[PDB]
RNA sequence: UGGCGCCAAGCGCCCGGCCCCGGGGCCGGGCGCGACCCGCUCCGGGGACAGUGCCAGGU
RNA sequence: GGAUUGGCUCUAAGGGCUGGCAGCCGACUUAGAACUGGUGCGGACCAGGGGAAUCCG
RNA sequence: UGAGCUCUCGCUGGCCCUUGAAAAUCCGGGGGAGAGGGUGUAAAUCUCGCGCCGGGCCGUACCCAUAUCCGCAGCAGGUC
RNA sequence: CGAUGGCCUCCGUUGCCCUCAGCCGAUCGAAAGGGAGUCGGGUUCAGAUCCCCGAAUCCGGAGUGGCGGAGAUGGGCGCCGCGAGGCGUCCAGUGCGGUAACGCGACCGAUCCCGGAGAAGCCGGCGGGAGCCCCGGGGAGAGUUCUCUUUUCUUUGUGAA
């Protein structure tokens, strides 16, 4: 697994063509955004919540989604 | 206490069947094998008894997946040699040409006087 | 009296640079503020010109004899000085212990330093100081 | 003096290809000194004795 | 070759951290004393009999 | 919180008329034979990051001991 | 030198010549010696580091290498342009920092040579870190409650990389 600290390289990971989904977690205090690629899991913690949901539109539309339930 | 038990088939405890206690997160007590230490590359001078610094200390096949720089120093000799008998073996060298080069021109002065 | 001028050849004792032979700019014997130790500022060669000889051409001559000089300034410790000395001219403007302040100007430092060891070896005048030091 | 040392320098004599103006330039090869010559055992040490084969006597 | 050994209630000594002192924490020890039991106290378990000599190694 | 027990890492010392393995495999260095390009769309070359494909064959159950082993046996023995 | 294939480019495949150079001896010999690299959760009547789920990792391979980044893009002169910036000639560029221990994401290089790791006894003392045990509390669930007991017992976590 790796962490992604800013903002913007997670994006550039979420649109490789490697990746293949995208997780959603929606725990108190974090909003964690995991993508799975070939070799690693990228985690993307945002500490508030309007960045996560200002985000959860950014993602490419190709990229499946999965809010976890 | 929980009493555990080995995970592989080799039941003595030889030198490559070592252990150590780890919590997984079924709340349970199990071993994990560990590899053995490593060791520093010891300084090509032979006199000086310590390891060289800068270079991890691992066992030698997984020398091939290190980077360079990690198994190295960036000086001549450097990664094979310590500093100081560098610096020894400089001098040496140098000082040993000087002796060379004033016994030579002694010798031609005194071939000169014969 | 003292022996170490701005003028002396001295064969750099550690760091990086170890072996190599450099020339002192500047001495300063009495350690400035931020360096209390009595130091130099020297200029020395990194890439020896290779071994050049007859039979091969001016072309490869050139592409041979061809130097990488660095400047860096040098705790007297780490520098053993030699009898040689050499009177190759460098300009105290560019090569001053200021150069170190950018990475700009050191870039130029550095090119004045290798052109001027260049034209002062292709004359073959100090051939001493222009082979590496077998060690 | 707890250093380094190989895979020729140099010199001499030939040759090829390309270009420029028989000459010059450019590129690339060969041979020989450097590293002397001639010889019939690789060097030493023993040697017609050690040793071996077959007989004879002693133990 | 001698003496003591239980239980209970105490006393004294042996330290750390923070700001000759003050405050806050603390781990097992050792010694001494009183009282007390139908003289019993290494109460089960664990746990060397001893001495004087000779022969041999 | 602990001279508590076990494991492990490290430092240090003692003993030897005892000095207490080899090879496979891997790595660093010294050298500098070679290669690249003529100022760019730069080239040769990268032990850096990510990406693509594969990892064949054999063993794997259970007992491991006053009842699955050897003692003629469900043997008070023996067995790391 | 000779031939082939692929846009015969550049390389591959050979066949011949020149050149380069040791082996410690074929081979066997350890399911406790050396030996790269997998862990957690779930699942069966009987199998799990092997099945499923999820996270990894080592080795090997790849005409065109799939891609980024490094090698890398600077200086001088004559200029244009008010400048910014843009032209035409030369010159460099197989990385950089720290006095030093050394550091940085890579940072060309063959035959050859040197070294290291693999690769080391027994015992003693001490210290560090874990697991376990122990003490004072908060919870959750149980036990005793003739009298007492803020009581007694169980449980109270996080893998590899
Ligand atoms: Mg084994
Ligand atoms: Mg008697
Ligand atoms: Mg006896
Ligand atoms: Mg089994
Ligand atoms: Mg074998
Ligand atoms: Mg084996
Ligand atoms: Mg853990
Ligand atoms: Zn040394």
């Amino acid at each position: 697994p790796r962490k992604i600290e800013e903002i913007k390289d997670f994006l550039l990971t979420a649109r490789r063509k490697d990746a293949k989904s995208v997780k959603i977690k929606k725990n108190k205090d974090n909003v964690k955004f995991k993508v799975r690629c070939s070799r690693y899991l990228y985690t993307l913690v945002i500490t508030d919540k309007e960045k996560a949901e200002k985000l959860k539109q950014s993602l490419p539309p190709g990229l499946a989604v999965k809010e976890l339930k | 206490v929980q009493r555990l038990t080995y995970r592989r088939r080799l039941s003595y405890n030889t030198a490559s069947n070592k252990t150590r206690l780890s919590r997984t997160p079924g709340n349970r007590i199990v071993y994990l094998y560990t590899k053995k230490v490593g060791k520093a590359p010891k300084s090509a001078c032979g006199v000086c008894p310590g390891r060289l610094r800068g270079v991890r200390a691992v066992r030698p096949k997984v020398l091939m997946r290190l980077s360079k720089t990690k198994k190295h120093v960036s000086r001549a000799y450097g990664g094979s040699m310590c500093a100081k008998c560098v610096r020894d073996r400089i001098k040496r060298a140098f000082l040993i040409e000087e002796q060379k080069i004033v016994v030579k021109v002694l010798k031609a002065q005194a071939q000169s006087q014969k | 009296g003292k022996f170490m001028k701005p003028g002396k050849v001295v064969l750099v004792l550690a760091g990086r640079y170890s072996g190599r032979k450099a020339v002192i700019v500047k001495n300063i014997d009495d350690g400035t503020s931020d360096r209390p130790y009595s130091h130099a500022l020297v200029a020395g060669i990194d890439r020896y010109p290779r071994k050049v000889t007859a039979a091969m051409g001016k072309k490869k001559i050139a592409k041979r004899s061809k130097i990488k000089s660095f400047v860096k300034v040098y705790n007297y410790n780490h520098l053993m000085p030699t009898r040689y000395s050499v009177d190759i001219p460098l300009d105290k403007t560019v090569v001053n212990k200021d150069v170190f302040r950018d990475p700009a100007l050191k870039r130029k430092a550095r090119r004045e330093a290798k052109v001027k060891f260049e034209e002062r070896y292709k004359t073959g005048k100090n051939k001493w100081f222009f082979q590496k030091l077998r060690f």
